[PDB]
């Protein structure tokens, strides 16, 4: 039909080959890997940004057209090796790890160590740099100081998500910015080149939101992809209802709407603690004040008289479900409460 | 009669699959298109299923693989592994059940691999996989939470389809994760709320108790319908029903009432009585430490009563054993004149008898540190529960009660 | 050598080969009064302490095996519940009571442990508190040693052990350091152990190193009801380490009044501790044989008596100038002070005849006091004493009859029904048939037929009896002569060497330097500089700084005096005295007398 | 004044000369009862007034020449039992090595000596009521050293009220005989002057002054100091990456339940910097360090002694 | 063999919840009572009588998981008939599920029965929740019992779990105890004498005691004594007022000795068939510990409420020399003395400042202990610590 190749494009495994608006941070990182292979010399880079940002698609390219010069004979060829940092078990792995990479050899963490200290044309890359931390912190520390030696002759791309780790730690520094309402706009109309599926001023609003709020990619292909979903629904062109169906209904915060759908005594639970902060003026109060304040609330109602195991199943139904804060229960009568959301969007809950 | 005991027995406590879905049309019909999408196509989708305890979450994604699991395309290539929050506590319990599950810990052996993610991508490799993770939460407190990323990347990226259905009872799913593993989740959200009235309840006890029509005896059948036709409109059956409404929308509730209904049917009594669903009502409601208060020595009842004037008269402040005596020999050598002159070590034993039973705690726990005696310990009970289990007392006389009210 | 800025500087022969060392009688000696006396009366005392020693083991072994015996029989009876579908049995535990010292609990313990595996068991184990944090370890422990008296273990795994070397012994543990174990796991253990009974008997052997109210703290009355206790446990020890000891005609030396009076006043005022009375007496006997030249004689009389055939012209001058010998000569006839004085030979053969009276004065004195300890003891309200130590130490002292005191225990044991003496008499005539070689063979025909005359003439005979028998053999040791060889008699030096006294000691030497600085010093202002700093202080430091001043220029630029005053305080505060405070410069007086 | 210019100031001369000359041969002649006692299985430790060390030099250059014997300087504030434990076992006996307890090693010595009695030890303690051997441990190990016969022991105390360290078990352990030797000889070597009204103060705290200098404080700042102590132990392992953060001071206490603000850490630095205990080096350019110049090796004593 | 008494509407409430082999019943029932009601002894009976094939567990003897899920394996694996271990809990449920589809075990309800289950919620976090759902896991028609003495509340993880049944035993009245307590009978004498006994024990005991065991573990001590009377022949069965008389005081004395265990059993039994300055040192620490320092001058020169407060040493020797009317000396042994008595744990050491120069001494002794030391010397207390 129509709409299914509009999921198949905006699903977000079809990478395409060229991303755009990251053309001046492929041209630099691809002169920087191009002044050091052509040469014979190492160094160390460092990359970071928030992870919407769009840096393994681009790296990929990189790396991907480096082997398309190297095909070509333009620069000496070279060895990949990858590692990703959060998808080994134990942080000594990443040794072993290369090693098997680079050699036939197999051996200890130590020991691969030592074979890679003896050892040390090839390019690393190593994602996921902030799971390599230990107390004794040598591990990074050996990333970045073997290749600024003779011996080397290689590369290491570090990518994280806080620019201010390297210091702690004890380089050459590129950032990764989130993206803007322009940007956002022009991938999402780049991925929609060939199909009259969208109206414009719907890709206009769920930009612009997510420009507002965090700025990545995933939210846009996903709001824009179950917006696709809401348009096969209503049985064509996705207008902006369903984009402003789609938006409120992933990002906006479901707590009051539990709240509203709850029974009676829940809300006079929280009737009794509003009612107990205004007569005190803390954040956190005992079961036993709560409780207290309950009997005289549940006498004004014309509820039946409760029972305090009856309202401790009531306080640890809710406390299961983290809208309020509570301690073990192993202390009875006792425990201190405090909430997890704000008073006005209680007040707000409980008015209707 | 033994069948309808057997087929309402499998109603209630091990909860079968049953046809009735009760104002969940929206959600089971997204839900089931979306299973779909990934079952018919390579789409790959994630989604939590967020709701309470006993809210039906389980009722649904059964119902949907089973309706799903009727065609006969996806029930060729289709294989599913259930994950519970309980059992797996590591990331290699995990690991193990899902290379067991999909039959090819044969196929594993002795290899070794360099990652978790090279076992995993060696593993799906040899197809649509449905993953169905229960207790969702408890994989939030794992010491990286590898697992929740190996799962959302080979969902969002690999071009294996996976289909990724999360079920949780925290309602602040999105604040314990990780940045990272949010940014590859999709924000897809399923909300079971009890998003329904009183008259819907009624409906639902109408139809939870009803024998269905596969009954081989018909006309016990019709009798039996017209019977809780008529328990329907019934207004002591209505009260109650209100009653239990007001402490909970859960229908896990009503299937422990109906239970505890069911358990009083016989062969001597062939038909349900409203004051059957009475006595379960009463059953379901008693309180626990006025309970424990009634089945106390009279001793035990005059230290309870000694310490509630101490927390009446020094307001919020600790006690230990010796103020609580002298408080009881004040009783003794005025009030109760000969009467209850206990010695010290048995009073001592009854106060051990207390804390032994967990009604008085320690506010510092520090075993050893200091004697019996100089430690201080706090009450853990309303006056109005001492009131109502003190009036209750099966031989109480008249002079510790009169201590009692002044 | 020994200033520099460390804390061990160690002297080494080197360089020096020659390890040959000093000899010990070397470091004893030192004078030139007689050498070869002072080599014979250290092998003497070599022997006699060597005697004592042994003689101390065996009285403590008798008393432990004893209390042995009291456990072994109560393990027996316990047993025979699990001997006779467990009834809900409880575990007999018995709690053993030892002394505040901990140093020889290992003793105590290694002679319960072959006492119990001979009589009782052929398993018994002991658990330490070091070693048992956890039911984990403490059951990983418990384990390894059953299995070397013959994997996560467990109290069901312990009974299948049971069953395979049985197939009627219990198993005893011994916790010899109950107060160190944590309190989680002695309320586990009996619970678990306690279901499992029928089938695991168990019985349980406590160290209470305090008060037994122990028990009760750690363990409540919710696990303490499971078990069955029983006790099992100074002054009885004292009496009979003096009964065997001093009281003996077999052991030659004798201590005094004063001696013994200092002796006695450490242990029941103090601490009532033996071993420190045995520390008493090895100083006791250490300066009687240093002190005098003439201690040679003090032995067994074949060994006394030759040793007086071959004596220098000094030892036996030593001999003619001792004091009881003076008052010995001059009561004597007036032919026979020439003889001794002039004659060593006849100075000599006078001795012989002086010592035996002297020791047969051992033998008659104590089989006395044995039998009127037993007059006095069944007397009820015991006005001289009711235990021997306090009867030795009141006829001792003086004349019992000297004193009023005899009269009243005369009048008391006057007034008695028949069949009182015939219990006494009973145990009267025993008492001479327990030491034989008796001289008062006599007396023991005497008493046997007032025992064969079983009124009111009659009983006042035996009255009589033992009446005239304490005028006729009990006498203080100072009238007889030539005491001096076999006793010793140095009070205050024996007061200065045990219970000495600081804070008298330090207080005296400010307050008085007269005493010990004996150029006119103080009458009731000329002192050094520590003590002007102490009297005046009984207080900021500048006016403590301007008036010591203007004592010490009394007495006499000068920059000296706050000089001197700066070391008067520093040295004062290494002393308990004086502590600085905030209120002023300093305001202390902590001394407060 | 200064303590340098004190020790430079030693111009005075004891008035009563003469007088204070005869209480010496008067406890010299004592010397040779004090071996024959001693000899037998007897311990001496003397009370007094004035400085007993010039006695004991007497006694040793008189009586101990043609002997194994050993001298501790208890007044020194270097001193522990540890140490002359260790003595012994590696100067009195040949043995090379560590051990790992030194309740093992009080185990070890005792062993040796019930085997052989040909060895004598002569244990010779200056000052026996020092702060740092006041411990019940300590004497503890001493009394089971003080037991044995081929152990012989002399010690002296100072303090008003020095034996509330031993009891009636200790003292069936230490065999004592007492004896009076009130001399007035001045304490010129165990007065080290440290922390006394001369405001001089030379080089780094000893571990007594630093002791008592942490003791009376909240234990909250005591938990801050120990912090300060083990994180500039970790660092001073080699000479590079010395150097504390007072950002990461601040997020390191406020990771603990010990601060609530920064201002409170503010006012800590500044309460052991008028003890001066903190060496402030904030402003430098390669770390802000605010560290301690206390020895490393005290600092470790400090913290295992501490409790 | 065994019989349960007043026992009647639980037993069939338990009995119908159990229904027939091939129904399915609940996935958990808790029970929670008193001490001693019978919580072992009724179920236990009840899954003899029936032969329900059943496992019954301690968890007090499982201190840990491993334990407690081989001990339960190891006797269902005893019912269907090497040795089976299990350390995680998953592997616990899939050998579960391998062992219960025996022949015998196919189509009838499995019981697990685990008493004292306080032991569980400090073991792990998700252990009580993994068998509160056991039914739903495993799907094997098994149900799951719990005994315990604390109510429910105090069970609840913070997450919620699959709620129970929650199941009350009653506590047992004065008639109801009459009751148990007069079936196993003395043989040799009539059963309305033994209840003329038990009658008058509840009469001495009920007011401090109703737990069962107590009661009769004093009841078969104290029958020796009751049946001397008529023995020797000055009464007879029908004067009971006699053997009131003769056997109150008996009862009276037994409540401070034996219920106490001061005095063992054994020595009940063989009864009835037998028919110095550490004296002043401790009054000295006593008076400075609970007694004001403003108030010193006045007692010796010329509250017991909220523990002791501590005192210094230049107080302790000063409280000392004015109650001993005699020159003291304050000798090596005096000092050593004092510090004797916190070997002995009667005082404890405060603080920890300092060992010579720390004064801070606290005592802990009792009232009663001081009293009766102070009667040996002949010495009053009670005039120094307070008007
Ligand atoms: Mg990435
Ligand atoms: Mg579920
Ligand atoms: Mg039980």
């Amino acid at each position: 039909s129509v709409l299914e190749e509009a999921r198949l494009r905006l699903h977000v495994s079809a990478v395409p080959e060229s991303l755009p608006c990251r053309e001046q941070e492929f041209q630099d990182i691809y002169n920087f890997v191009e002044s050091k292979l052509l040469d014979h010399t190492g160094g160390c880079m460092y990359i970071s940004g928030v992870p919407g940002t769009g840096k393994t698609a681009t790296v990929h390219e990189v790396i991907r057209c480096l082997q398309q010069a190297a095909q070509a004979n333009d620069v000496p060829p070279f060895q990949y090796i990858e590692v990703n940092g959060m998808k080994l078990t134990e942080p000594h792995q990443v040794y072993v790890q290369i090693l098997q990479k680079l050699t036939g050899q197999k051996a200890t963490a130590n020991h691969a160590a030592e074979l890679l200290a003896k050892q040390f044309t090839t390019v690393l890359l190593v994602d996921e740099l902030d799971l390599l931390w230990t107390h004794k912190q040598d591990i990074m520390y050996n990333l970045f100081d073997w290749p600024t030696h003779k011996e080397a002759r290689l590369v290491v791309l570090a990518i994280a998500n806080t620019m201010d780790l390297p210091e702690r730690i004890m380089l050459t520094r590129m950032c990764f910015q989130p993206y803007t309402y322009s940007q956002l706009q022009q991938i999402l109309r780049s991925r929609l080149k060939h199909l009259k599926a969208f109206e414009d001023d719907a890709i206009q609003l769920v930009a612009r939101k997510v420009a507002a709020l965090s700025g990545d990619a995933r939210r846009c292909l996903d709001i824009c992809r179950r917006a696709t979903e809401i348009c096969e629904f209503s049985q064509g062109l996705v207008t902006i209802a369903h984009s402003m169906e789609a938006v409120d209904e992933m990002f906006s915060s479901s707590y009051i709407t539990a709240i509203k759908n709850s029974s009676v005594l829940e809300q006079s639970f929280l009737r009794a603690i509003l009612a107990e902060f205004r007569r005190s003026g803390l954040e956190e109060a005992t079961f036993q004040q709560i409780y207290s304040q309950h009997v005289a609330l549940c006498r004004m109602e014309g509820l039946p008289y409760p029972t305090m195991s009856e309202t401790m199943a009531v306080c640890s139904h809710l406390g299961s479900c983290r809208l309020l804060l509570v301690e073990p229960s192993r202390n009875d009568l006792l425990l201190r409460v405090r909430l997890n959301v704000s008073q006005d969007d209680v007040l707000y809950a409980l008015k209707d | 009669l033994s069948q309808v005991q057997r087929i309402l027995r499998e109603r209630f406590c091990r909860q079968s699959p049953h046809s009735n879905l009760f104002g969940v049309q929206v959600q089971y019909k997204h839900l089931s298109e979306l299973l779909k999408r990934t079952a018919l196509h390579g789409e790959s989708n994630s989604v939590l299923i967020i709701g309470p305890r006993g809210s039906g979450k389980t009722m649904l994604i059964n119902h949907a693989l089973k309706e799903l699991m009727e065609i006969e395309e996806v029930s060729e290539n289709v294989l599913q592994v259930h994950l519970n929050g309980l059992l797996q506590i590591n990331d290699k319990i995990a690991l193990k059940e899902i290379t067991r599950q999909l039959n090819l810990e044969n196929v594993v052996g002795d290899k070794v691999f360099g990652s978790f993610a090279e076992n995993l991508s060696f593993l799906l490799e040899a197809c649509p996989v449905i993953f169905i993770l229960d207790e969702f939460d408890l994989f939030a407190h794992h010491k990286n939470q590898t697992l929740l990323y190996n799962l959302f990347d080979i969902s969002q990226s690999a071009q294996t389809p996976i289909a990724v259905i999360g079920l949780t009872c925290r309602l602040d799913i999105l604040e314990l994760l990780e940045k990272r593993v949010k940014s590859r989740f999709s924000h897809r959200q399923i909300h079971l709320m009890n998003s329904f009235g009183f008259p819907q309840y009624v409906k639902i006890f109408k139809e939870q108790l009803s024998l269905p029509a596969e009954f081989p005896d018909k006309v016990f059948a019709e009798k039996w319908n017209e019977n809780v036709q008529y328990l329907s409109e019934d207004r002591s059956v209505q009260e109650v029903l209100q009653k239990h409404f007001n402490i909970s929308k859960n229908l896990r509730s009503l299937h422990m009432l109906l239970m505890l209904a069911l358990n009083r049917v016989t062969a001597s009594h062939p038909f349900m009585t409203a004051v059957d669903l009475m006595e379960a009502s009463q059953l379901c409601s008693m309180d626990s430490k006025a309970n424990i208060v009634h089945g106390l020595s009279v001793l035990e009842i005059c230290l309870i009563i000694a310490m509630k004037h101490l927390n009446d008269i020094y307001e919020e402040e600790p006690f230990n054993f010796q103020m609580v005596y002298n408080e009881f020999q004040k009783f003794v050598q005025r009030k109760a004149h000969s009467v209850y002159n206990f010695e010290k070590p048995v009073v001592m034993k009854a106060f051990e008898h207390l804390q032994q039973l967990e009604l008085i705690k320690p506010m510092e726990r520090t075993s050893g540190n200091s004697q019996r005696e100089y430690q201080l310990m706090k009450l853990l009970l309303d006056n109005t529960q001492i009131m109502n289990a003190l009036q209750k007392y099966p031989n109480c006389p008249t002079d510790v009660r009169q201590w009692a009210t002044s | 050598t020994s200033s520099m800025s460390k804390g061990c500087f160690v002297f080494k022969p080197n360089s020096k080969k020659r390890k040959i060392s000093l000899p010990i009688e070397d470091y004893f000696n030192k004078g030139k009064n007689e050498p070869e006396d002072s080599k014979l009366r250290f092998e003497t005392y070599q022997l006699i302490w060597q005697q004592m020693k042994s003689e101390n083991e065996r009285l403590q072994e008798e008393l432990n095996k004893n209390l042995f015996d009291n456990l072994i029989e109560f393990l027996q009876k316990s047993h025979s519940g699990f001997q006779k579908q467990i009834k809900l049995r409880e575990i007999p535990t018995a709690a053993l009571v030892l002394g505040v010292n901990v140093t020889d609990h290992d003793l105590t313990f290694g002679s319960l442990t072959e006492a119990l595996q001979n009589n009782v068991t052929p398993y018994v184990v002991s658990l330490q508190a070091k070693d048992c944090p956890d039911m984990k370890h403490f059951l990983q422990k418990l384990i390894s040693q059953l299995m070397d008296c013959c994997t996560h273990y467990s109290m069901d795994s312990l009974s299948s052990w049971y069953m395979t070397v049985t197939q009627s012994p219990p198993v005893v543990v011994i916790l010899k350091d109950m107060e160190s174990f944590a309190t989680k796991v002695l309320q586990d253990f009996i619970i678990i152990s306690s279901q499992h009974l029928h089938e695991f008997p168990l019985i349980l052997i406590f160290g209470i190193a305090t008060s037994p109210i122990i028990i009760h703290r750690l363990l409540p009355h919710a696990v303490s009801s499971l078990l069955c206790i029983e006790l099992f446990q100074c002054k009885e020890h004292l009496t009979t380490v003096l009964d065997k000891l001093l009281l003996t005609t077999q052991f030659p030396f004798k201590i005094n009044e004063k001696v013994l009076q200092v002796l006695t006043n450490i242990f029941l005022y103090h601490d009532f501790s033996v071993q420190n009375f045995i520390k008493g007496l090895q100083l006791s006997l250490l300066e009687h044989f240093y002190s005098q030249p003439l201690s040679v004689l003090c032995c067994n009389l074949p060994e006394a008596k030759r040793r007086i055939n071959f004596l220098s012209n000094n030892q036996c001058e030593n001999i003619r100038r001792l004091p009881s010998f003076r008052r010995y000569v001059e009561k004597q006839a007036s032919e026979k002070q020439v003889a001794l004085l002039t004659n060593e030979r006849y100075l000599k053969e006078e001795t012989q005849l002086l010592l035996e009276n002297l020791h047969v004065y051992h033998m008659n004195y104590f089989l006395v006091l044995r039998c009127l300890h037993k007059f006095t003891s069944s007397l009820p309200k015991y006005p001289l004493g009711r235990q021997i130590r306090e009867l030795y130490c009141t006829c001792l002292e003086k004349n019992i009859w000297d004193s009023e005191e005899y009269a009243s225990v005369l009048q008391l044991l006057r007034m008695l029904a028949k069949d009182e003496l015939m219990t006494i008499l009973e145990k009267c005539f025993k008492v001479f048939k327990s030491y034989c070689e008796n001289h008062l063979g006599s007396t023991a025909k005497r008493i046997e037929e007032f025992l064969a005359q079983f009124f009111e003439v009659l009983r006042e005979n035996v009255v009589n009896f033992i009446d005239c028998l304490v005028r006729e053999y009990l006498l203080p040791p100072e009238t007889q002569p030539l005491h001096e060889v076999v006793y010793f008699s140095a009070a205050h030096a024996l007061r200065e060497h045990l219970n000495a006294a600081p804070r008298i000691a330090l207080h005296t030497a400010l307050n008085n330097p007269y005493y010990y600085l004996k150029n006119e010093a103080l009458k009731s202002n000329i002192a050094p500089d520590i003590c002007i700093a102490y009297k005046l202080h009984l207080i900021n430091l500048v006016d403590w700084s301007e008036a010591f001043a203007t004592v010490v220029t009394a007495a006499e630029m000068n920059e000296i005096i706050h000089a001197r005053f700066i070391r008067a305080v520093s040295e004062l505060e290494l002393l308990g005295f004086i502590k600085p405070t905030k209120q002023k410069t300093d305001h202390v007086a902590r001394l407060t007398w | 004044d200064q303590q340098t210019l004190r020790n430079l100031l030693s111009k005075v001369s004891p008035s009563f000369s003469a007088e204070l000359k005869q209480l010496n041969q008067q406890y010299e002649k004592l010397f040779h009862k004090w071996m024959l006692q001693l000899h037998l299985g007897f311990n001496i430790v003397l009370y007094g007034l004035g400085s007993k060390r010039d006695l004991l030099e007497r006694f040793r250059t008189t009586m101990l020449q043609d002997s194994i014997h050993v001298v501790i300087n208890g007044f020194f504030p270097g001193i522990s039992v540890k140490s002359v434990l260790n003595s012994i076992t590696e100067e009195v006996l040949d043995h090379m090595g560590t051990f790992r307890s030194i309740l093992d090693q009080l185990d070890w010595i005792v062993n040796k000596f019930k085997e052989d009695s040909s060895l004598e030890l002569f244990l010779l303690i200056h000052n026996l009521d020092s702060q740092m051997l006041r411990g019940e441990k300590s004497q503890q190990i001493i009394g089971q050293l003080s037991s044995l016969h081929n152990i012989y022991l002399i010690a002296s105390i100072d303090h008003l009220n020095a034996p509330l360290m031993w009891d009636h078990a200790k003292q069936s352990l230490f065999n004592w005989l007492w004896y009076e030797t009130t001399t007035y000889s001045p304490y010129t070597e165990e007065t080290s002057y440290e922390n006394s009204l001369l405001v001089k103060q030379s080089g780094s705290l000893p571990l007594s002054s630093l002791t008592h200098v942490l003791r009376s404080l909240t234990p909250n700042a005591r938990g801050i100091f120990r912090l300060l102590i083990k994180y500039q132990l970790d660092n001073q392992d080699n000479p590079s990456y010395i150097g504390l953060s007072f950002q990461d001071f601040y997020q390191q206490c406020r990771e603990a339940f010990l601060v609530n603000s920064d201002l409170t850490l503010r006012a800590q630095l500044t309460e052991f910097r008028d003890h001066k205990l903190i060496r402030t080096k904030k402003g430098t350019d390669g770390v802000e360090y605010l560290l301690i110049p206390v020895d490393n090796g005290t600092l470790t004593d400090f913290l295992e002694k501490e409790e | 063999e065994n019989v349960v008494l007043c026992r009647e509407s639980q037993v069939s409430i338990l009995q119908s919840l159990f229904g027939e082999r091939h129904h399915f019943s609940f996935p958990s029932i808790f029970i929670y009572g008193h001490t001693a009601s019978g919580k072992t002894y009724v179920t236990q009976t009840l899954l003899k009588t029936l032969e329900l094939p059943h496992v019954f567990v301690n968890c007090v003897e499982c201190f840990t998981l491993r334990l407690l899920l081989e001990q339960i394996l190891n006797k269902l694996n005893h019912l269907s008939s090497t040795e089976i271990t299990c350390e995680t809990f998953n592997d616990f449920v899939r050998l579960f599920k391998q062992v219960t589809t025996a022949e015998n075990l196919k189509d009838q309800t499995v019981y697990i029965v685990l008493d004292k289950a306080e032991y569980l919620r400090d073991m792990e976090a998700n252990l009580l929740p993994g068998f509160l759902r056991l039914q739903e896991l495993a799907d094997r028609n098994v149900t799951v019992l719990f005994l315990s003495e604390i109510v429910w509340e105090k069970f609840r993880p913070n997450t919620g779990c699959f709620e129970p049944f929650v199941l009350y035993f009653p506590d047992y009245s004065i008639g109801n105890l009459q009751k148990i307590l007069s079936h196993d009978h003395p043989p040799e004498y009539s059963a309305d004498f033994y209840a003329a006994y038990i009658n008058i024990l509840l009469g001495v005991f009920y007011t401090v005691c109703r737990d069962l065991k107590e009661l009769r573990h004093l009841a078969v001590l104290n029958f020796p004594k009751y049946c001397e009377p008529v023995v020797k022949g000055e009464a007879s069965e029908r004067d009971t007022r006699k053997l009131w008389r003769n056997i109150e005081p008996h009862l009276k004395k037994a409540m401070q000795t034996v219920y106490l265990r001061e005095i063992s059993s054994s020595q009940w039994e063989k009864l009835q068939k037998d028919d110095y300055y550490s004296k002043f040192i401790l009054i000295a620490a006593y008076l400075a510990s609970y007694n004001p320092a403003r108030t010193d001058k006045r007692f010796f020169l010329k509250n017991h409420l909220l523990g002791p407060k501590p005192f210094p040493l230049d107080r302790l020797l000063a409280i000392l020399y004015s109650i001993v009317d005699s020159r003291v000396a304050p000798t090596a042994n005096i000092f050593s003395q004092i510090t004797s008595l916190v070997t002995l744990q009667l005082l404890t050491l405060v603080g920890h400042d300092d060992q010579l120069d720390g004064p801070k001494y606290k005592c802990t002794v009792s009232l009663d202990f001081i009293r009766a030391i102070a009667r040996t010397v002949n010495f009053d207390i009670i005039k120094y610590l307070y008007d």
